[PDB]
């Protein structure tokens, strides 16, 4: 619609991403396996997880898709897939002043390839990436825990790890160190159901 | 499915072998290093103690993930990038031992 | 109120008993209590007549007050109360 | 890994304060998560909640009042100048130049009087939020804010007179950390590591967000990519800085300071305590949150340290399902390494500082 | 709905009607959507609600005073959209977004109705239905709520 | 002569024209090793015979960087050398084949 | 649009060779800032003289909870909850029961200024002005329990601080 | 600034700059920390006639990604967008 | 009256419903008896006479409001009434190795203790648990045992139901016994009287008496029983020095402090407390009987002694002392 | 079978003890919103919740007391449940019947249904 | 007495060098810091109550533990305080150094360093207003004023 309380939408960049989507889908048929571009012109490339190098050496070196700035790589846990973790790419090319986003999807065992090779960037990305859920990536020069304690067990950032967390931390004169104790809480972190039961965009409605 | 590091459990035992061989080497000299309060027979019973309780898994893939957090956190104990309370984590000292009998877990509290 | 410990007792009813080890808290230290109940001062308050059957309070001050409600005062016995502010109020017989 | 006094592998060690800001994110409702962004970079605290608010906007389909825009310009470089301001002065006071630290750290705290005569807190402000900015500015705020900027320019030429010209400054920057254009690019740097090695790029600029687009300023740009020049870079920052204030100082439209949605924006205390519908919304706003259309984004915006971007993930609940938060000094340390090969010590120390590394978005 | 009102005017206001010891009713807040006459006229089976007058002073409420005793009087709380009629002891207790809910079964009575038990910081705040067609519909008695 | 190129790390290319055309026949060499139905082919060869084809065109430098409008003509050097180098990849590759697996059922569905 | 930093070169003239090396034997540039330094040393020192005199402050300031009550003399606070809910840190700990009057008066308000951030959403939240933080900074204690705040405390905080609270809302409430 | 005219004409002379011109402390020109009482305005949806929400719902006009492709059942080369102009040097001031 | 269910799991939030009294918590055994019941989540009352900077130690072994320090006066029943009002278990551990200015053996040993027990029991105290020393004897020529066992005595007509226990020699980080031997330096080489030949002691380490303590507490029967705490093994005291001064790298040299106002390096009747050989008596319940496993010297001896090293022992050479003989 | 236990990292005595329940969520009475009751839901065992002795504040040891994960469908609540090696109870989703309303049976001629206000 | 009387006196010296050349640490973690810088900002100027920051914490006397204690940084805020000489005095500064703040219930925040080292003076506040830490350091101040180590030492 109109009036300032809806965002303007440019149609232009939308028909652009959606030509240049098809564009890589058509190059790299083998490891896309869906184009989306958002209505608020975001291009998204849905790729095998196979074709994590091979796609995105092709959108960091080809002649139309300077895509040389690994902007964020980062992981979506969702528990009811097979694949619950979805390791998302966040890309930019200066030359064409435009960002893409390649998605791919991992199991809890499934090895990914590193891709340091496309991006230096994705060194410390593809640790935080491992260190907070527990994607292990493949030939990756150095993967360790970059961002947890040292001796921390578990994945933080998985969906089914509790906020808490399941050890704490204090001083004890008798051992004279800092140990790790099971967490209790003076007050519990108070879970509050905020889902109304009304049904709120009808647009993003899943049939039955 | 793509097997991390073993294609079978034969090879990852191959990999939890070596592991192990390095861990029980380390023992001693982490106890000279971080000047713990353990004997290296409480080290190395620590780490033959930890292997053991991973010893359940038949999955090749899991055995291979397993030996690599095995490396990390020996990589981190070797480049001291643990600290001394870090390495007597593993040593769970203050924590107050938990019954098993059922009368006694009845007399502590409302514990499942 | 004071409770027969010796401790005073707050507007919410609260004073730690003789046998409540917590009492201890206080060996050395003032039990903080404030010393001006609320339902004590609203009772205070006089209950205004409006002859009007339907008022509608906001606490006063406009913005510096409480959400508009409107009481009615068909009921002869008892006294409108406001919602928030708990002022009573009646129509003139 | 020193060889004597000669750097081979500087191996950074990183979560020492790490706490967890995503997930913490995701249990708490979109309005709840907005000062959380606050905190990730302590020193540039407005520009953060610039990324999210534009975020979430971008997911609700909303646009912010025209007022609101200008405003959240206004202040988004007056928080460019306090971290240009803490980056130089706190970099010259880890190579051993004091004074200047001093100088203009009082001229910060002018600064931070804006900060608490808008929002009432001095650092941590939530003054820019999803939908627009919390409150207009109260007036007068706009009068003071041009005399701090009319006397602003002095001390910042006499940052430079101190340090720009003093050989033992430049010494301590000229050909110390030098970065390689293509480098850069593929390790992620951005901000000021590109500009410095001559790449042309600047977000404000190639892609315009609020009214920056409406606003006229150059960008720096450096020729030898070492300290030095992106010491000059920040220093001009913070001179085109002060030329897009007066700019808005001078543009300031009249308007509404929120979105006119109350589903959005909460209403005015005013309409909340009569208007039966504000009251209802005023209640849900605030306890249930306004619910985002599902979707994924990545909004950055070019922040004081860099690129500073939201993956912000929602599943049509008032609460986020993943909020992966890109900070651009995450990526500029982990190429501390490549930079501070064949350095000595105390080279790391500047290279740090060229970095503009601060742990707290580092460690999100 | 929308996000704003017209409405310049002043509002209604509605007396308290007294039903009994467990509805503290607030008929200023009634909708007037008759469904606990209709629940009172058929499920309950007690013909005590009603509504009286006509137009926009149509109040909803036995024209008498008298309190409306029914085994299951109590679901007329929860089949009320607003909060005209609200849980005596229930009243001002908790809010609906703090409650952690915990399905369970009633013991009381051999019927075996399906109840969702709502305890807030360890403590049972109160027992509300759990739908089951074949055994407790959308119902429970009243010494069960 | 161009003093520098402003990025650093970028050198100044005395013979521009020369080296552009000699990457361009490398990667249309390269690309016609590539089976012609794939569409990588087809839109390289399209995009570097353009490319080429200005090149030969322009003799002045300045001009021809605003005709190929790839930033400096060193600039288009390298990227001329990355599409080579990506060419030779996908001759690896080959990302012309058919998918390799389809999405696991609801693997992209959002929300849940 | 983008302006070159540094990117100058130098003039080889005889006379611009002769200034440069003159800087560099004579030291100039040293003494032109050891001046600036020696300027800002004449300069008025900037240091309020503390607890005599205090900084500047605006009315929006926040800090220190506290209860508010209606002129009557009846706590605002009607335990609606909602401040608990949009707390960002989850510190504020309301239990509410019918009081003897009827009214919905909290039996427990409870904000660990510990775990608070001092955001300020719970006095934004409000639909009363029961919950307001106040002017006061410096309320720093010697124990953690003392953050803890009982009920009681704030009741006492709003009691102390009204007169300024009252006048900052007064001075701030158009804005909101 | 309450300094001799002396003192004023050596610290100038140090700087090399008219200091007393620009003062970084705040003497007179600071505003009146007591104002008049403000009247903010209105938003543009503040009318009593069409105002209907469902022609101002911004939140609920938001579709769904488009499907550009799935792989589930002579064009030229496409750029993501067209090029980006080189920048042009800026003309206050060129050279730093 | 004051019965508190005991609720949680034992951790540092849990409440393990012991509202202790810990009488002279500012000391070695205090330290350990104060974290085990700050750990188990018990609301443990610090009477205190010292600076209150000297208790700060205490602060971090409690959760919030758990730890509760209250000035008292042994000289004052009034201060001992207040601390102990709503407490239903005290423990005494006042003791000085040391006479003082105002505060003799008898004081400190008798006076103080008699008054704790009284007030307690007119309090309600549940539990006292009362410390002794195992050589404390009534016709024992040294003071600080005599007056002890004098005490002792007191403490169960007071007390009735008081549990006594008599440690010997604990040793810890902060012990007054291995630490003292190691500090033979300032005396010279090893004064040992007789070289110290006929002297047999039975060291016991600092855990175990405090959570001896703990579980005394717990324990329904250890109520009036008379506890005496015994080490793992019995030391000759010239092979216990000679093992100290061998894990410490201290060069063995095997060979007034009264007069000094402040803390006294060394007493007359601690030379002769260190020179008798410690009691043997198989009549009272041990460690064993509570349950705690006595941890042998051996073990513990390096965590208390190698801070003591010179210059390479604690790394380089790092010869390991094999076990010193036990006379057994 | 998956077998993710050792890689989780939670503690045994939360991988064994614990008791999943597989559920769909009621439609609260209060309301007749029904979009809640549309997503699988797995929760764990609730425990002790004790009271802090200094304030009231209610104090838990469990650390999985406040983690709830919705899933599509039972069988991934089941698989998720079976990798990380929690017994899980499985509560079958209740759809209320389909009800035939009559207006006209309002006004019935010879049946009970006949109402007797409005 | 007499006795008394020197005793006291020499302990109100004792104190009052102490509380006049406090000498802090700056274990500047988060927030806070920036802070804390201001503080020792011209404006507010620690020094001029000879309050140095003492860069060495092996000649410090009062730690100002200032932002998020995470799990990792714990150890090391230990041992840094025990290798602090005495007399050694902390202050927490903010929210999150007092209880964890807006990062309580964080999987690797320590809540509360008062866990880790004994606290002396707790600053509230997110962060803490410069004139906030500045009251405190100066209650820390009068604190120390009110010490009465000597006294004690003489009443024993
Ligand atoms: N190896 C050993 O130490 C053994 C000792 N014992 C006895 O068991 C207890 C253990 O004491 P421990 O914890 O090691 O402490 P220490 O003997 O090392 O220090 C003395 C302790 O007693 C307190 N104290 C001493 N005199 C007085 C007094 N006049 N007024 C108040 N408090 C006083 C001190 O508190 P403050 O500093 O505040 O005065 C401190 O807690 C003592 O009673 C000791 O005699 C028995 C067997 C072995
Ligand atoms: C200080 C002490 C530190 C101890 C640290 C020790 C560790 O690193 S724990 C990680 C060890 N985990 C493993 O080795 C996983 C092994 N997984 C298995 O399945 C094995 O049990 C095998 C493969 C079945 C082999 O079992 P066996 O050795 O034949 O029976
Ligand atoms: S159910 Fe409630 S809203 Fe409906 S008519 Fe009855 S009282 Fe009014
Ligand atoms: S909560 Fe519902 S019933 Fe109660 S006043 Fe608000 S809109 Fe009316
Ligand atoms: S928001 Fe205001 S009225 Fe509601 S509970 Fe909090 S203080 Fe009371
Ligand atoms: S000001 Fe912020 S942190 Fe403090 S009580 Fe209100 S919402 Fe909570
Ligand atoms: S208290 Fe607030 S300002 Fe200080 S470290 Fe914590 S979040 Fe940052």
């Amino acid at each position: 619609d109109t009036r300032p309380t809806i965002r303007p939408r440019n149609d232009v960049v939308h028909k652009q991403l959606s030509a240049f989507g098809q564009y890589v889908a058509e190059i790299l048929p083998k490891y896309v396996q869906q184009v989306q571009v958002s209505c608020f012109n975001e291009l998204e490339i849905f790729i095998h997880p196979d074709g994590v190098i091979p796609v995105l050496t092709f959108l960091r070196d080809h002649t139309n898709a300077q895509f040389k700035s690994l902007a964020d790589l980062t992981a979506v846990d969702v528990p009811t897939r097979q694949n619950r973790f979805e390791i998302v790419y966040n890309l930019l090319s200066l030359r064409f002043n435009s960002r893409i986003r390649v998605k791919t999807y991992t199991d809890e065992l499934t090895p990914i390839e590193s891709s340091v090779t496309v991006y230096k960037a994705a060194n410390w990305y593809e640790r935080e990436i491992w260190d907070m859920f527990g994607v292990f990536f493949a030939n990756h020069p150095d993967l360790r825990r970059i961002l947890t304690d040292y001796g921390f067990e578990g994945h933080p950032f998985r969906k089914d790890f509790p906020l808490s967390g399941y050890v704490e931390l204090r001083y004890d004169d008798e051992v004279k160190r800092v140990v790790a104790e099971p967490v209790e809480l003076a007050q519990e972190f108070r879970k509050f159901d905020l889902n109304s039961p009304w049904e709120a965009f009808p647009a993003y409605r899943q049939p039955p | 499915v793509k097997p991390i590091f073993s294609r079978d459990m034969n090879e990852a035992k191959r990999r939890v072998r070596e592991l192990y061989r390095a861990w029980y080497r380390e023992v001693p000299n982490t106890v000279h290093l971080f000047q713990l309060d353990i004997s290296v027979k409480q080290g190395r019973d620590k780490v033959r103690e930890m292997f053991m309780k991973n010893a359940h898994v038949t999955d090749p893939r899991v055995v291979d993930l397993l030996v690599i957090k095995g490396k990390m956190e020996l990589e981190e104990t070797i480049n001291v990038w643990k600290q001394r309370t870090h390495i007597m984590r593993f040593f769970h000292e203050t924590e107050a031992p938990r019954p098993t009998d059922f009368l006694s877990k009845f007399y502590v509290g409302h514990d499942p | 109120r004071t409770s027969p410990t010796g401790e005073k007792v707050t507007h919410t009813g609260q004073a730690y008993d003789d046998g409540d080890y917590r009492r201890v808290r206080f060996s050395d230290r003032q039990k903080e209590v404030n010393e001006n109940f609320a339902i004590d001062l609203i009772a205070e308050q006089p209950v205004s007549e409006v002859g009007s059957r339907v008022i509608s309070c906001d606490g006063g001050g406009g913005a510096l007050g409480h959400p508009r409600v409107y009481i009615n005062l068909d009921k002869e016995t008892k006294t409108g109360t406001c919602g928030y502010c708990g002022l009573q109020f009646r129509q003139p017989h | 890994e020193l060889s004597g006094e000669m750097v081979r592998k500087c191996d950074p060690h990183i979560g020492l304060l790490h706490r967890g800001t995503e997930k913490l994110i995701e249990y708490k409702t979109y309005l709840q998560a907005l000062p959380y962004f606050d905190r990730l970079d302590y020193v540039s605290m407005m520009c953060n909640e610039q990324a999210y608010s534009l975020a979430v906007e971008k997911l609700l389909n909303i646009q912010p009042p025209p007022r609101a825009q200008w405003i959240r310009v206004l202040f988004g470089e007056i928080t460019r100048l306090l971290n240009h301001i803490m980056a130089v002065t706190t970099h010259a006071l880890d190579i051993g130049a004091m004074t200047p630290f001093f100088w203009m750290f009082e001229e910060r705290e002018k600064m931070f009087e804006f900060y608490e005569r808008v929002s009432g807190a001095r650092m941590h402000a939530a003054y820019i939020r999803p939908g627009g900015v919390h409150q207009d500015l109260p007036l007068g705020l706009l009068d003071d804010i041009y005399e701090f900027s009319k006397n602003f320019s002095f001390r910042i030429d006499e940052l430079e007179e101190m340090l720009t010209n003093n050989r033992i400054w430049r010494n301590r920057t000229v050909d110390i950390g030098v970065v390689t254009a293509e480098d850069a690019l593929n390790y992620g740097f951005s901000g000021v590591m590109l500009r410095g090695s001559g790449i042309q790029w600047d977000l404000r600029k190639t892609q315009p967000y609020d009214v920056y687009d409406q606003v006229e300023f150059d960008v720096p740009i450096g020729s030898r990519g070492d300290c030095y020049d992106r010491y000059l870079c920040r220093v001009e920052e913070m001179r085109q800085s002060l030329r897009i204030i007066s700019q808005c100082l001078n543009k300031m439209p009249p308007g509404e300071i929120k979105v006119d949605d109350a589903k959005v924006s909460p209403p005015k205390r005013a309409e909340m305590k009569t208007s039966m519908e504000s009251l209802i919304h005023h209640f849900k706003l605030y306890t249930e949150g306004y619910q985002v259309p599902p979707g994924a984004t990545y909004t950055a915006i070019e922040a004081p340290k860099g690129e500073f971007g939201v993956y912000l993930v929602s599943d049509g609940s008032s609460r986020p399902y993943r909020c992966k938060i890109k900070a651009p000094g995450f990526a500029h340390l982990a190429g501390l390494d490549k930079m501070s090969k064949g350095h000595m010590l105390a080279d790391v120390v500047a290279i740090i500082g060229t970095q503009d590394i601060v742990f707290g978005e580092v460690d999100r | 709905g929308s996000d704003r009102s017209r409405f310049l005017e002043g509002k209604r206001a509605v007396e308290d009607k007294n039903i009994g010891p467990l509805v503290k009713t607030i008929m200023t807040r009634c909708i007037q959507c008759t469904r606990c006459i209709r629940f009172a006229s058929e499920i309950a089976g007690v013909d005590d609600l009603g509504t009286t007058g006509r137009g926009n002073d149509m109040q909803v409420g036995t024209y008498i005073e008298k309190m409306f005793m029914s085994e299951l009087s109590g679901n007329i709380i929860d089949i009320c959209p607003v909060g005209a009629l609200t849980s005596k002891p229930y009243a001002f207790t908790a809010r609906p977004w703090e409650t952690r809910k915990t399905e369970s079964i009633d013991v009381m009575d051999a019927v075996g109705s399906n109840i969702v038990v709502s305890t807030r910081t360890g403590e049972v705040m109160r027992i509300l239905p759990r739908m089951h067609e074949d055994i407790n519909e959308e119902w429970i008695s009243d010494k069960t709520r | 002569l161009k003093k520098t190129t402003g990025l650093v790390g970028l050198a100044v290319c005395e013979t521009p024209h020369e080296r552009l055309k000699i990457l361009y026949t490398k990667i249309l060499d390269v690309l016609g090793q590539i089976p012609k139905n794939a569409a990588y082919r087809k839109y390289t060869e399209q995009i570097t015979n353009e490319k080429l084809g200005m090149v030969k065109a322009e003799p002045d430098v300045k001009k021809l960087e605003e005709q190929l409008q790839g930033g400096q003509i060193e600039e288009v050097i390298l990227q001329a050398e990355n599409e080579l180098s990506l060419a030779r990849k996908m001759l690896r590759w080959k990302p012309w084949e058919p998918l390799v697996e389809e999405p696991p059922a609801n693997q992209w569905k959002w929300p849940i | 649009t983008y302006k070159f930093v540094n990117m100058r070169e130098p003039s080889m003239d005889m006379k611009s060779v002769t200034d440069r090396a003159a800087q560099t034997l004579l030291w100039t540039e040293l003494v032109r800032g050891l001046g600036m330094t020696l300027s800002y040393l004449f300069r008025e020192p900037a240091t309020i003289n503390y607890p005599f005199e205090k900084g500047p402050l605006s009315p929006r300031f926040r800090g220190e909870h506290a209860l508010r009550r209606y002129p009557s003399g009846e706590e605002r606070c009607i335990a609606c909850k909602l401040c608990e809910a949009v707390c960002p840190a989850q510190a504020i700990t309301i239990e509410a029961e019918p009081r003897a009057d009827g009214s919905r008066r909290t039996t427990r308000y409870d904000i660990d200024m510990t775990k608070c951030i001092y955001c300020g959403f719970c006095q934004e939240a409000c639909p009363v002005d029961a919950i307001v933080e106040g002017p006061n900074f410096e309320f720093s204690t010697e124990t953690h329990e003392e953050l803890l705040y009982n009920k009681e405390k704030l009741l006492n905080n709003g009691d102390k601080w009204e007169a300024e609270i009252a006048a900052n809302i007064q001075a701030d409430y158009l804005y909101r | 600034a309450s300094a001799t005219r002396v003192i004023q004409l050596l610290r100038n002379w140090a700087s090399g700059r008219d200091l007393q011109a620009k003062l970084q402390l705040r003497y007179q020109e600071i505003s009146k920390r007591t104002q008049p009482p403000p009247k903010l305005p209105v938003g543009p949806s503040h009318k009593l006639s069409n105002n209907y929400y469902c022609t101002r719902d911004g939140r609920r006009e938001a579709m769904p990604p488009s499907i550009v492709m799935s792989s589930q059942k002579e064009k030229k080369a496409v750029t993501p967008a067209p090029p980006i102009k080189r920048w042009e040097l800026s003309k206050d001031q060129p050279y730093l | 009256h004051h019965a508190l269910i005991p609720h949680g799991k034992g951790g540092r939030s849990s409440v393990s419903g012991i509202v202790a009294t810990v009488f002279g918590a500012t000391g070695f055994l205090g330290r350990y008896v104060v974290n085990h019941l700050g750990r188990m989540g018990s609301q443990v009352i610090v009477p205190y006479r010292c600076e209150p900077y000297d208790t700060m130690h205490l602060r971090p072994m409690g959760d919030l409001g758990q730890i509760i320090f209250m000035e008292w006066n042994g000289k004052d029943k009034d201060s001992i009434r207040k601390v102990v009002e709503h407490s239903n278990v005290v423990i005494n551990l006042v003791g000085r190795e040391w006479e003082t200015k105002n505060f003799d053996f008898e004081d400190v040993f008798v006076k103080i203790p008699h008054a704790i027990a009284q007030v307690s029991k007119e309090a309600g105290v549940e539990k006292l648990i009362h410390i002794s020393h195992l050589n404390a004897d009534i016709k024992s020529p040294s003071r600080y045992l005599r007056s002890k066992a004098v005490g002792e005595k007191e403490v169960r007509a007071a007390f009735p139901e008081a549990t006594i226990i008599k440690p010997s020699d604990i040793f810890g980080r902060e012990d007054r016994f291995l630490n003292y031997f190691a500090s033979m330096r300032w005396f010279g080489g090893v004064p040992l009287i007789s070289l110290g030949k006929e002297t047999v002691k039975q060291p016991v380490y600092i855990v175990d008496v405090s959570k001896g303590i703990i579980n005394a507490i717990k324990d329904p029967d250890a109520k009036g029983k008379t506890f005496a705490f015994v080490g793992p093994n019995r030391y000759l005291l010239f092979d216990l020095v000679q093992y100290i001064f061998a894990v410490a790298y201290r060069p063995f040299l095997p060979y007034l402090f009264e007069v000094s106002p402040f803390e006294p390096w060394t007493t007359r009747d601690k030379v002769e407390r260190v020179h008798m050989s410690d009691m043997t008596l198989p009549h009272l319940p041990g460690l064993e009987d509570l349950g705690i496993q006595a941890t042998p010297l051996e073990l513990k001896a390096i965590e208390v002694l190698r801070r003591h090293r010179t210059y390479r022992w604690l790394t380089s050479e790092m010869e390991d002392v094999k076990p010193a003989k036990t006379v057994n | 079978k998956l077998d993710i236990t050792t890689l989780t990292g939670v503690p045994e005595e939360h991988i064994k003890t614990r008791k999943v329940r597989i559920f769909v969520p009621a439609r609260n009475n209060m309301q007749s919103g029904v979009n809640n009751t549309k997503k699988w839901k797995m929760e764990f065992d609730t425990r002790e919740r004790w009271e802090n002795p200094l304030m009231g504040w209610s104090s838990t040891a469990d650390p999985l007391s406040n983690l709830v994960l919705t899933f599509s469908t039972k069988e991934d609540a089941v698989a998720f449940a079976e990798k990380n090696g929690w017994s899980f109870d499985v509560e079958e989703r209740k759809v209320p019947k389909p009800k035939s309303k009559s207006y006209g049976a309002n006004f019935s001629w010879n049946k009970r249904t006949r109402v007797s206000t409005k | 007495s007499r006795g008394e009387y020197v005793v006291a006196k020499l302990d109100d010296l004792v104190n009052w060098a102490r509380r006049s050349s406090l000498w802090p640490m700056t274990f500047g973690l988060a927030c806070c810091a920036v802070e804390m810088m201001h503080m020792a900002a011209p404006r507010y100027d620690m020094d001029r109550f000879g309050v140095v920051f003492r860069a060495s914490p092996r000649q410090s006397d009062v730690m100002i533990v200032a932002g998020t204690l995470t799990n990792k940084m714990a150890p090391a805020l230990r041992k840094v305080y025990d290798q602090m000489p005495e007399p050694r005095y902390v202050v927490s500064m903010g929210s999150c150094a007092n209880g964890g703040g807006y990062y309580h219930y964080s999987y690797s925040v320590v809540r509360g360093c008062d866990r880790i080292v004994p606290v002396d003076i707790y600053v509230p506040g997110c962060p803490p207003t410069a004139e906030a830490l500045l009251y405190g350091i100066l209650q820390l101040q009068r604190k120390i004023k009110r010490e009465k180590r000597l006294r004690i030492w003489y009443r024993r």
